[PDB]
């Protein structure tokens, strides 16, 4: 039971430290908000960096949209050959029954 | 026969072959969906900051809420570097600790997985442990309960 | 962009003034949301601690369900494990039988 | 886990509460100077249409 006991709380650590690194996790964008927190604090004629921002994730979303196409490209691609081997082992155990 | 024994090698093998490309396509579909949803999230702002340069009377509100939002994730990050005692840490690379440290707590867990189920058989009153301990006693002769 | 373009003299000179709009907006929007119709700037720092406090004992309780739900699952897991085995050993049977 | 899922959502709401009142904080000092006042709508209408 003691040894039980210390391995709760050992998990409960785990758990604490998971979540906050889950938490960080979902504050990675947040951490963009960087160029937001200086661009705030200029506190006067601020449009210039609002289009540089604006160019900056004109350009991070291009390149997400050809990471994508060509992510969508390779799971295409395995999703064939998955698919040939299902062919292929159907093929061989019907002649296998067959035999 | 022998024909038979070859093909029921090759279909073996195809089954290796399926499990492995079923797995790389769970990936692959997993990293899909990531991006799918990165790609979103990136043109989602991308709209946002045309609406904020179209609508300049928006009045740096938002600008507000998101510098609000990163003195927040700074806060976050430096009390996850605390928690999990990682000055060593960066946004970037902290996924890298999170799936560790996913793994440490998959372990903690079944550890005290199989640590429940012993608890909970020990529920058996004194006798039980007795009474085996002796027939085992009588059985071989005299054995220490811990190598019972 | 031409919206942006044509409103561009417009909003340039904001002279800070319409600013703290968004602080009564804000302050609004809690009132609502936190059910404090009372929720005074000046008082809202006790109600922010408050709810903190509320919310770390939330994470907390959310923490203890969470380890016993993954003892638990996983428990499911390998009773899951033990029917699979059984099966391909034996054939279908119902998990009593196991 | 239907229970840990409840307490996920009471967990969100104590979350974003805690948010707005931050906000709350955090726009006090705008708040402060909550007397000015600006020129508006001189070119609404365009705009809006």
């Amino acid at each position: 039971q003691q040894d039980y006991e210390t391995a709760k709380h050992s998990q409960h650590q785990a758990k604490q430290q998971a979540f906050a690194l889950v938490e960080i996790v979902q504050r990675r964008v947040h951490f963009s908000y960087s160029d937001s927190a200086g661009m705030l604090s200029e506190n006067a004629d601020l449009n210039d960096k609002l289009r540089q921002r604006l160019e900056h994730a004109e350009s991070d979303r291009s390149r997400a949209r050809e990471q994508l196409r060509q992510q969508q490209a390779q799971y295409s691609q395995f999703n064939q050959v998955l698919a040939s081997l299902k062919s292929s082992y159907e093929t061989k155990q019907d002649m296998l029954k067959e035999l | 026969q022998e024909k038979i024994d070859r093909y029921q090698v090759d279909l073996e093998e195809l089954s290796y072959r399926l499990e492995e490309q079923t797995d790389v396509v769970e990936e692959a579909g997993e990293l899909q969906a990531e991006y799918e949803a990165r790609t979103e999230a990136t043109e989602q702002e991308v709209d946002e900051l045309k609406s904020q340069l179209a609508d300049y009377q928006q009045a740096l509100d938002v600008q507000q809420t998101r510098a609000i939002q990163y003195q927040q994730a700074l806060q976050a990050l430096e009390r996850a570097r605390e928690l999990c005692r990682l000055p060593d840490l960066s946004v970037d690379n902290a996924e890298e600790w999170l799936e560790t440290f996913q793994a440490k707590e998959q372990q903690a867990t079944e550890a005290l997985l199989a640590l429940e189920q012993k608890l909970s058989v020990a529920d058996a009153a004194h006798n039980q442990f007795e009474q085996a301990y002796q027939l085992v006693k009588n059985i071989v002769g005299e054995t220490s309960r811990s190598e019972a």
